[PDB]
């Protein structure tokens, strides 16, 4: 029981977010309302003081003389499903012959889609982002050729034996999703579900992954999230000797079922390395194009 | 009405007669932490006055050649007074900020900064000049405590983003014939419930000058910037003994 | 850990020496996720 | 509950049945260490003796609280009071008590 | 020795807050373990063999 | 069903098979201080769990020659977790404590050690054994922290009062045959609502044997005594750095 | 407002003390029944467990074979204000001509009343003791006559100017209390309220007075409560001439209105000093007398 006043009267432990802010529906641009002149003082629209933080408030309405129109433009198509749901490349898997790289028929990558500077330019528009997604893989040959091979895919979760050959006693996939599939056939496809420990992946994590000393060799551990570390995808050819093939398997991603939060300044140097935002110090550009004068075009 | 403030919380009140508003990030204010939203079963503790108070943790000196600076959150309060012990003794922490930035100068004096806070700011580096080399940004650069750290590009936020679009953040600017602080409330912010205030810093407060301190000669030439803040709704969970990283 | 808040303190005529024996599981709050393959396949050629 | 090997460090066949209990004994009375382990119930060491750990693998990710339940075998002449405890992330090997 | 497992919980051995646990439990069924298909037999057909 | 109990408070349990009952000193539980028995204006931090939980600090062992010990409270923490932050912090601090003393040792050893609580524990010193020098005791016989400190004269309390009357304070007994430890309540005693966790220890901790130790050669010889404590309805107030005097 | 249940429900703050007893009206002593023999199983009263810490429930009813008994015995004169409010010398005082000590006419008393063994005993029964006083002022010469001379008695509070001559100008008593009485008039008396700042006087105060190191000459602080610092009591013959006769003030004190708190073992060695309770290590004696043989009377 509480008695003191104090205890009473306290607001510690309010679990209730309060906001001062709440969404309306916008299915259309804004209309435009007939404006006349105004010759008013203490009225003062066009004046604003941005050191508050806010943006302008003054609409056309109260700067200039204004018709009417009746605005039924769209709004759809800047929602995040429909900047998002479209699929892009995010992956390329090489299994060569004769080669430096997998020469023993079967690769693994660790799933990360920070590699290609479309898809991740879009996506680091945002702090936090949790979504459904639809994966696409197609695959052919070096020339774009399509040949009669059987390959095998196999998604290996954290903690999951990753295979070490074509033969590895994991491809028996007893309970890893794998999908078999040949090449002569369409793209294999399948839906992925939300799967981070975390309530949404978040391409920006300011911090380390463990306790410790910080020490210069384990620097290269500082915005390493696990969280978004979802596993391995492994592909094989399936055989017990050497394809007579080689292939290529590009990956492609569609999210769905967006949700983001957190907006902030979009990429404006070339990226470098993935999940990791060096870029060259001697090369830094301006945002977009220059000019000779600021008082000629 | 709007230009005068007082700040109270805890055991100490800030004054200001040239203030510009408030702003409360994404709008919406500092809460604890619900029952449903929760997954540790532990009784959190939540100290209260003793740890939601204001803070004034560093001075800055403007210069007509200032690049700008940076502090993280929480990590300029860890080892500040009860905040900074029951950061070190728990695992888990969780809370909101109010943060005041201080500024003053003369009716003769000019220039403008942005002051503005930045959910998760990754540094990244300048990969050995040439883009070639896979460098990573010290301990002392990602974390530099209450000392903070200056810019070294502020035109790219030493992140390769720019600066210019800032502004999509919770920001003030003090803009010296208009006002001489910067107040941002700032709610927790992460994709979980309660996380380490030591290897986790939730956003960064950078403090830029946009447009260039200026002033004839005559005129005091010392303009200090100062940070104060106070953490807000503070929780703690997960005890142990104190650790300091 | 575990460590000696006091003593083990037997009279004349027992054992210096005592074993513990620990046992584990989960509470009902525990759950899991993310079906997978367990790290280890105990096999180490073919099952004859 | 399924037996934990806190005392995984015998690898001969004929002492491996020595894993599944750990031993106490007159001391000093300095506050003296018995045992340590860590709590991961999927990682590798004393869990996977217990069922629970070998289930555990084939999942990807866990949560729930879990209990460890010691049971003392010594004579019943024997008395002694022991500290266990449960050191939350962040916190290093305590040193002492 | 009684041979059950132990009915201590969480509130009775720490003071503890209210949680409010919706994670599910349907990943754990029998169907939901066994109902991923597993290789359980390869036959060659060799020519020269 | 009076000789088994679990104490749990905080993250932390004790358990015994072999008490006998627990004393509620002078009748009464640790409560915090009212609004009319308040004094000081300003909202005290109550940090609950974080500091109301047992702390194990010391143990010593019952050799049969041993004289006896005493402890004083809160000096005995306030260099120990959370709660010793708090005390140094704050300039007041007021609380209840739960003392729990443990001794085990076999059905053929024996000895009785009385447990007690005594308010405003004063020392004294021998007067230069003479009693013509008025000396007093130096800082670490009063305030002898975690360690404790061993008595010189037990048959008077190193204070000029008989211990064949220490009774008449809250107090148990380990007697061997009987049970293996003390439980003892006590609410926050003083003249005052609140006071100095530094200058003031409130009361002390006595464990004094009075039935010596006693067992055949062969059996255990090492037997300890541990002290585990927890304070109740912690309260501090007066906020500013920490000062450990 | 609070939401999160574990704010709800506790109990931070309870500022009502939970007590386990309560006093019971007890104006006599308690009486006696009549009881008979008992040949039972189950049931024993004389067998008790000491180690709990609570003295015998055991009565002489249950114990031996008892007749009623009806029994009027007061109980009044064991209350506090009985055993206290009893006038005892507390301070002495002397005024010489020719002299070592107070040879100008004048004395400062600083109140303490430690320095009498009989009184001092009865009053560390307790720890912390409130109360309002009478205090009673004896003058005479050494030999016990009584002389046709004129006093002046001064109450200085902490704070005020103390006398340092039988002329001071703090005579001037314009706001302390003082009393003018002559050696021929009877003893002058007075009644004082309670005090201190704290809500009773300690006659224990286990701690320092001030903050900071505690190094070994400032260890004759330990103990000291300021608490129970009241002040002065100044005494001066009045004139400004030297006064023609020695004479000796002793005060008395009867405490009325008493309360009492935390009750402990009763002083069993010789007092020392004022407010210490330092004791003779070399003469340390039994609390009573001793015997040859414990068989023996
Ligand atoms: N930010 C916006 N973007 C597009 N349309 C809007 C917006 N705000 C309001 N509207 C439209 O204008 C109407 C509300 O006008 P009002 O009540 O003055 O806010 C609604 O029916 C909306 O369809
Ligand atoms: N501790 C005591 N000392 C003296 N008389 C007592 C005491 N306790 C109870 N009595 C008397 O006995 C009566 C109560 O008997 P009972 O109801 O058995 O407690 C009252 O009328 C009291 O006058
Ligand atoms: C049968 C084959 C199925 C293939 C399974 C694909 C699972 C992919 C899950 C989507 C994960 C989203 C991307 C997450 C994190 C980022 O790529 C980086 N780690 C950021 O550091
Ligand atoms: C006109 C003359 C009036 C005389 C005034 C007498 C005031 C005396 C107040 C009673 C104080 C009670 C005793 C208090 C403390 C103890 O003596 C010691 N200081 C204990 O250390
Ligand atoms: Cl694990
Ligand atoms: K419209
Ligand atoms: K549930
Ligand atoms: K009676
Ligand atoms: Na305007
Ligand atoms: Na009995």
């Amino acid at each position: 029981g509480d008695r003191v006043a104090d205890v009473i009267e306290s607001s510690i432990g309010d679990s209730v977010s309060r906001a001062l802010t709440h969404a309306l529906p916008a299915p259309t641009g804004q209309n435009t309302q007939v404006s006349s002149h105004r010759l008013d003082t203490g009225k003062v629209p066009a004046l604003q003081a941005a050191e508050i933080g806010a943006s302008s408030n003054a609409s056309d309405e109260s700067m200039i003389e204004t018709r009417c129109v009746l605005n039924s433009h769209s709004t759809a198509e800047t929602t995040l499903d429909s900047f998002f749901s479209r699929a892009g490349l995010v992956g390329e898997i090489d299994l060569p012959l004769k080669g430096t790289t997998n020469p023993n028929g079967y690769a693994n990558w660790d799933i990360d889609i920070t590699g290609y500077a479309q898809m991740r330019r879009k996506v680091e528009l945002f702090t936090y982002m949790r979504f459904d997604a639809e994966f696409t893989f197609v695959a052919c040959t070096p020339t774009g050729e399509v040949v009669p091979q059987l390959l095998q895919y196999m998604f290996v979760p954290p903690g999951a034996p990753k295979p070490d050959s074509r033969e590895s006693l994991a491809w028996q996939t007893a309970t890893n999703p794998s999908v078999f599939v040949k090449l002569s056939d369409p793209p294999a496809q399948v839906s992925v579900p939300f799967m981070s420990p975390a309530s949404a992946y978040q391409w920006f994590y300011d911090g380390y992954p463990t306790f410790g000393e910080h020490k210069q060799e384990k620097d290269l551990e500082y915005g390493a999230m696990p969280n978004n570390m979802m596993g391995t995808f492994s592909v094989r050819t399936v055989g017990t000797s050497k394809s007579k093939y080689p292939l290529v398997v590009r990956i492609y991603m569609r999210m769905k079922h967006v949700r983001a939060w957190i907006p902030r300044p979009m990429r404006n140097q070339n990226y470098l390395f993935k999940a990791n935002p060096n870029y060259a110090g001697n090369s830094i550009k301006p945002t977009g194009a220059s000019r000779t004068a600021i008082t000629t075009l | 009405s709007d230009r005068v403030a007082q700040l109270t919380i805890g055991n100490s009140t800030i004054t200001t007669q040239e203030a510009a508003n408030i702003i409360v990030g994404y709008g919406e204010w500092p809460s604890y932490c619900s029952d449903s939203d929760a997954t540790a079963v532990d009784k959190p503790t939540r100290p209260d006055v003793s740890v939601n108070r204001f803070y004034t943790l560093d001075t800055k000196l403007w210069e007509k050649s200032s690049k700008g600076w940076y502090w993280k959150f929480p990590d300029v309060l860890t080892e500040t007074g009860v905040f900074g012990q029951n950061a070190q003794f728990h695992y888990l922490y969780r809370s909101g900020f109010c943060i005041h930035v201080q500024c003053n100068a003369s009716k003769f004096h000019q220039g403008a900064l942005l002051v503005a806070v930045l959910p998760e700011y990754v540094i990244g580096t300048v990969a050995g000049g040439t883009g070639t080399e896979d460098t990573h940004p010290p301990y002392k650069q990602t974390q530099p405590g209450a000392d903070g750290f200056e810019l070294q590009h502020p035109y790219v936020l030493d992140a390769g983003i720019p600066i210019s679009q800032l502004t999509v953040c919770p920001h003030q600017w003090i803009n010296l014939r208009t006002n001489n602080c910067a107040t941002i409330i700032v709610p927790y912010i992460n994709a979980l419930p309660f996380d380490s205030a030591l290897n986790h810093c939730n956003f960064g407060l950078l403090v830029v000058p946009i447009s260039p301190l200026d002033y004839d000669q005559g005129a005091t030439p010392v303009i200090p910037i100062t940070i104060t803040l106070a953490p807000m709704c503070s929780e703690f969970a997960g005890l142990r003994q104190a650790v300091t990283q | 850990s575990i460590w000696y808040q006091t003593n083990y303190v037997v009279p004349i005529g027992a054992p210096n020496t005592a074993y513990i024996i620990a046992l584990a599981a989960a509470q009902k709050n525990f759950t899991m996720k993310l079906c997978k393959d367990a790290s280890d396949i105990l096999q180490t050629g073919t099952i004859q | 509950e399924t037996i934990l090997e806190v005392n995984n460090v015998p690898t001969n066949a004929t002492s491996l049945m020595e894993r599944l209990r750990f031993p106490v004994s007159a001391q000093a009375g300095k506050g003296e260490l018995c045992a340590v382990f860590r709590a991961d119930p999927g990682r590798n060491g004393p869990w996977q003796s217990t069922l629970l750990g070998q289930l555990c693998g084939y999942y990807t990710q866990w949560s729930g609280s879990l209990e460890v339940t010691f049971m003392f075998t010594g004579s019943f002449m024997a008395t002694g009071k022991m500290l266990i405890a449960y050191t939350p992330p962040g916190g290093p090997l305590p040193k002492d008590r």
